[PDB]
């Protein structure tokens, strides 16, 4: 009856609450408070996973408290297999994104010498946030908690970054908390619609009654009202995990902000969009979904082709890592709406594999920028030479977000383009030009940097390429190994994630379509 | 057990990643040790199954679930079956050769340990190829080849063409890659199995268009590896790597690939028509395209990727003969693996002796400067000539019966086109052959050569001798036939005409091509400077502009495409959202000079307030 699920979220949030009111003088005790409050939230999701069975009932760990009964909504946690898969994620990126982020604060000034400091607790508060918002199971609590840790990292963006931290940092927050905005408009709608519906005792936000509600047909609405509200959520989810008309905000802040911060939002938070998407959006609008999952399918495989190609086009290394992970989103959110197992199962395993192969490549290019502060592609060469370590871990990452079966993300990219075969194989092919995009955007990345004739000042002078410290291989080495692992042993994390999209998809009345041949 | 095969090297592999240059002394040995491990595996088991005769020859082993996710169950199982023993022992014993050559070849230079550690990954690599049951651990096998070519071509990356070559060949097997991608995912929607087993179970009930569809694009992934057209523009460039990469890629496992991948999917040719077709098509295409640049090569490495592009069209061509080919294919490949193999070592040291020279109108004579070598090439030489003697001959002259058996007016022109790939094969094997053995000494600079080290010499002559063995040993009585008929489909002895007019063609065509070859070195010589010979020489220098017609088509139109996509993002995208934050900041600063600041003009908006008063009273209405 312990409370994990809400230990989990309230640890980070208490750590960031006692690191940012340590003395200023207690800096290197913040850091490794702040590194110790992550392992120990990664400790309670160790526990947290072990303790759930995948063949047992959907929700586990489900803990219930009335918090807001004039609203309709209540104290609501429970974790599933896909949550459970992303709050893994958070959890084992968010030690390693502080151990990567290290003295990315020490350059900043003001704040009363609470500069190491506020970047701890905001990341802290970020990753508490999210998992607040995974395992939420309560329609307007996790609204709360999705719109909500925009703020810590609208901060963490603003400062802690480049030049143009403030634009990128505005332009991030605004197109997210518009969509959010929107959301609200949605969640509204859908708190009116249940009041007006006799299949709820009252105006309810309960997800697992309204989706049981939606599943036995009781709460049978108009089909333009239900097209109205998925479309509200589909729009927060879209600007948040970037939709492709949507992504524009993603590229400029990746690119402003300290590396860490940038993999904290793409490789966690984003990430956060599609997991609505799958929870929600379809198991709360499955007609509506249906209708819409032509234009949403399409959608995300123009995105998928549109980020490789902008990734291709990009001079800069972290642009280009952004649409890379735009382009990942796409696929994340083509496997989730093409509603066939292969497809979903493929793309929660895809949410982890580009979480983590996004914060490998992300951070190693970050690492690469650092050495030299300049992030323009043509500015590097030969770097393979001067810091060998660094040039293979950097095209070990490449060859993950290239989809290669050897490392982890192929098995999903793989799943999600299986699954879109069986009910779009024109998409398919499409999105499947994306291996070949892949390996143009990342391979000629490699050859433009690591490889070729030395640079100027690349090996020499006050800006040489050092190798990788031991703080950075650190970093490096757990992302690596998990990729290797996912790649050759899928097994475990597809055993959690397949009974929950089973449910899943039994939940939206789809299955995966039965073989041409009888 | 079978997986040993595969944990074998790449655990090796692994070990000289992770162990760094703490390793550089004594990797080497480490890595030689883990391939002659793998070979000694693959002669034990395939021992075993030689007991085990009749059925229950073939191992199979069904390790574990892999990607149990809804109906794919997708087992990571392994099939040591007839066809994939032969391709195991080829893959250990040339690559284990290779690794002990590379010891002295590589010895001089630094990451020798780095360099062991990417040869033994792809020997993993292949070998997961071969041995996977089903097509999603044949999918990691060939992209771990084709990462492991990246990696090794690319070697010596302060060469801009190396790291260059490097991403050429891999983009191109990445098209081969999507085109298998494709395959599978029509396999999968089709069938709902991915195995062998299930998927040449269900193949019979298939139709035409989905077969079609599947073996085109499996054909399209040969293509990729096998580098057949479209994508045969690679083989080319990738010999800015190390002599040992080229020798492994192109005779025993990368080239052989697509082979392997068109004989294993030959229970889909055999009941696609279309796709056998197609097949056959690619290979007379690769075969004629590759010889002509064969033709014009002076570069003894580029001289040796036509050569190999030039053989695998004609493995490929076979091959797509259907159950007719497969064996004659298979055997012509191991044949290839063993002489086109010495002949790459050969060329090795040649370039060792010559301080890395590439060109072969740089260099002469060597015969009597390299006893051993150009003895070793010579035999590789006349295998892949085709001398009775010469395994090569066997192969080709079953390669060409088939085709000849093709019937029709399709089998006729398969069979002329194989003759003239032959003669074409043998007028350059000729020219190059010529150029470094005899001729003038033509050497540049110090060129004071010497036999390459015993390292060296014993993997080149146990090359030139499979060379010289096999062939026969595998024609000779059908035993080759006999050993793949029980996996293999044997359709029948079509005898359309006698196999020996088609053997004394084969040797008239020879005969001509080398002495045309003569005419043109033997009594002229081998000038310096370009021979000029025009026209097609021109377009043979230029790869017949292949690599242009990527440049052109792809290289230019995707800069086109990523320009314009740019753009659209820039100014579209990016634009809509300015646009409505002007029109914001515009809207903002028009209604602020509302606030003119004259309390009169405010109590005139409350005075024109009685718009409340007017909608209200017409609410009534
Ligand atoms: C279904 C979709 C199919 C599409 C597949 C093709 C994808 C990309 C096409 C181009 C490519 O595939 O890749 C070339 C460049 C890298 O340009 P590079 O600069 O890297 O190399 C240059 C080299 O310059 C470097 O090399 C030298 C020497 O080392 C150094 O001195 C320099 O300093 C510098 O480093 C040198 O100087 C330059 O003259 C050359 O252009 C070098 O490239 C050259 O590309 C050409 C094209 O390539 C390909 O394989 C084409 C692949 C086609 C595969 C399909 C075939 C038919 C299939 C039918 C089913 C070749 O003739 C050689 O590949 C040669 O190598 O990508 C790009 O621009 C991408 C820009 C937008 C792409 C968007 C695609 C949608």
């Amino acid at each position: 009856t312990f409370p994990w699920l809400t230990v989990l979220w309230a640890v980070p949030v208490v750590g960031a609450a006692v690191v940012i009111l340590l003395p200023a003088a207690q800096q290197v005790l913040a850091k490794w408070l702040a590194l110790a409050v992550s392992v120990l939230t990664l400790a309670v999701t160790a526990v947290v996973a072990i303790g759930f069975d995948p063949a047992a009932a959907q929700y586990q760990f489900v803990e219930s408290h009335r918090w807001i009964p004039s609203f309709g909504t209540g104290y609501i946690l429970g974790v599933d297999g896909i949550a459970l898969a992303l709050v893994v994620l958070t959890a084992v990126l968010v030690p390693l994104l502080i151990i990567a982020g290290w003295n990315d604060a020490s350059r900043q000034t003001g704040l009363a010498g609470r500069s190491v400091q506020a970047y701890l607790a905001l990341t802290l508060a970020v990753e508490g946030m999210v998992l607040m918002s995974l395992v939420a199971l309560d329609i307007l609590l996790f609204y709360v908690f999705f719109e909500a840790m925009l703020i810590p990292m609208y901060f963490l963006i603003g400062g802690f970054g480049g030049e143009n931290r403030s634009r990128a940092a505005v332009k991030f927050l605004l197109y997210n908390l518009f969509g959010g905005l929107i959301m609200l408009a949605a969640v509204i709608g859908l708190y009116v619609v249940t009041a007006g519906s006799d299949a709820f005792a009252a105006g309810t936000f309960d997800f697992r009654e309204i989706v049981a509600a939606v599943s036995s047909g009781e709460f049978a609405v108009n089909p333009a009202i239900m097209n109205f509200l998925f479309l509200g959520f589909m729009f927060a989810f879209a600007v948040k995990a970037p939709l492709w008309p949507f992504h524009r905000w993603l590229p400029d802040a990746a690119v402003e902000a300290t590396p860490a911060s940038a993999v904290l939002m793409m490789a966690v938070m984003d990430k956060v969009g599609t997991f609505g998407m799958l929870r929600y959006c379809l198991q709360l609008f499955p007609d509506a979904s249906t209708y819409f999952r032509p234009v949403v399918i399409t959608l995300a495989a123009i995105g998928i082709v549109y980020g490789a190609v902008l990734a291709i086009g990009q001079t800069d290394v972290m642009r280009l890592i952004a649409y890379t992970s735009i382009s990942h989103f796409g696929f994340i959110i083509l496997g989730i709406f093409v509603m066939t197992s292969q497809g979903q199962s493929g793309s929660t395993l895809y949410m982890i594999n580009h979480g983590i192969s996004t914060a490998a490549l992300f951070l190693i290019a970050g690492f690469l920028v650092s050495r030299r502060g300049s992030r323009l592609i043509d500015s590097y060469g030969g770097v393979q030479k001067v810091a060998p370590v660094l040039a293979g871990t950097f095209l070990v990452a490449g060859l993950a977000t290239l989809s290669l079966p050897g490392l982890a993300p192929f098995i999903s990219e793989f799943l999600v383009l299986i699954g879109t075969f069986t009910r779009y194989p024109v998409v398919a092919v499409f999105a499947a030009t994306a291996l070949v995009l892949s390996a143009v955007y990342i391979l000629w990345t490699y050859q433009r940097m690591m490889t070729g004739p030395v640079r100027d000042g690349i090996g020499d002078g006050d800006r040489p390429v050092r190798d990788l410290v031991p703080r950075e291989l650190v970093v490096v080495a757990p992302l690596l190994a998990l990729l290797l692992v996912l790649g050759i042993y899928p097994k475990p994390a597809l055993d959690v994630i397949n009974p929950a999209v089973e449910h899943t998809l039994t939940t939206i009345g789809q299955t995966d379509p039965e073989p041409t041949v009888p | 057990p079978v997986w040993l095969l595969i944990a074998l090297p790449a655990a090796g592999a692994t070990i000289l990643l992770l162990a760094g240059r703490r390793s550089d002394r004594w990797g080497h040995l480490l890595g030689c040790a883990m391939s002659l491990a793998a070979f000694a595996v693959g002669t034990v088991l395939f021992a075993g199954m030689l007991g085990r005769s009749g059925e229950e020859r073939a191992v199979h082993e069904a390790l574990f679930s892999w990607v149990p996710v809804g109906g794919l169950q997708v087992d990571f199982g392994l099939q040591l079956d007839q066809l994939s023993v032969c391709f195991v022992l080829l893959i250990t014993g040339v690559g284990s050769l290779i690794h002990i050559y590379s010891i002295g070849y590589m010895a001089e230079d630094p990451d020798r340990r780095r360099f062991f550690a990417y040869l033994n990954l792809f020997l993993a690599a292949m070998l997961l190829l071969v041995l996977a049951d089903n097509y999603l651990g044949l999918y990691a096998g060939w992209e771990g080849v084709g990462l492991a070519s990246y990696l090794l071509i690319g070697f010596w990356s302060h060469k801009p063409s190396a790291a260059t070559a490097a991403k050429k060949a891999f983009v191109v097997n990445r098209v081969g890659d999507m085109g298998l991608a494709i395959a599978l995912m029509i396999m999968f929607a089709t069938i709902g199995s991915i195995s062998f087993a299930g998927v040449f179970a269900a193949a019979p009930g298939l139709s035409e268009a989905t077969l079609s569809a599947i073996g085109l694009l499996l054909l399209l992934g040969a293509c990729g590896k096998s580098a057949q057209v479209p994508l045969q523009s690679w083989l080319g460039d990738a010999m800015e790597g190390p002599t040992p990469v080229s020798a492994l890629i192109h005779a025993a496992t990368m080239v052989t690939a697509g082979v392997y991948l068109i004989v294993r999917s030959g229970p889909i040719f055999d009941l696609a028509p279309t796709a056998q077709t197609g097949v056959v098509i690619v290979g007379a295409v690769t075969l004629l395209f590759g010889a002509i640049i064969g033709c014009a090569k002076d570069d003894i490495k580029k001289a040796l990727a036509a050569s190999t592009m030039s053989q695998i069209g004609y493995m490929v061509l076979a091959a797509g003969l259907g159950p007719a080919g497969y064996a004659f294919a298979i055997m012509h490949l191991l044949t290839h693996g063993f002489f086109k193999a010495g002949l790459f070592l050969g060329a090795g040291s040649v370039m060792h002796a010559m301080n890395d020279e590439v060109n072969m109108r740089r260099y002469g004579g060597l015969r009597k400067v390299l006893p051993v070598t150009f003895a070793t090439f010579g035999l590789g030489y006349l295998a892949i000539i085709g001398v009775p003697p010469l395994a090569g001959f066997f192969s080709k002259d079953g390669i060409i019966e088939a085709a000849l058996g093709a019937g029709g007016a399709r089998g006729v022109i398969l069979g002329g086109a194989a003759i003239l790939g032959a003669g074409i094969t043998a007028f350059y094997m000729t020219r190059v052959m010529l150029m470094t053995f005899f001729g003038e000494k033509r050497w540049a600079a110090n060129s004071h050569p010497h036999e390459a080290p015993a390292v060296m010499t014993w993997p080149m002559i146990l090359l030139a001798v499979g060379s010289v063995v096999s062939g026969g040993a595998l024609a000779i009585g059908g035993t080759l036939s006999h050993w793949l008929e029980p996996v293999v489909g044997t359709h029948e002895a079509h005898h359309a005409v006698p196999v020996w007019v088609v053997t004394a063609i084969v040797l008239a065509v020879v005969a001509v091509g080398i002495a045309v070859a003569y005419r043109m070195y033997a009594r002229q010589a081998v000038p310096e400077e370009v021979p000029e010979g025009s026209a097609l020489t021109v377009a043979a220098r230029r790869d017949l502009y292949g690599d242009a017609f990527n440049e052109a088509v792809f290289m230019r139109g995707g800069q086109t495409l990523t320009a314009a996509m740019v753009t659209v993002d820039d100014k579209a995208v990016d634009g809509t959202a300015g646009g409505l934050a002007a029109l914001v900041s515009r809207t903002s600063d028009a209604l602020r000079q509302v606030q003119t600041g004259f309390a009169r003009s405010y109590a005139l908006s409350m005075l024109g307030g009685s718009a409340l008063v007017v909608a209200a009273i017409l609410a009534v209405q």
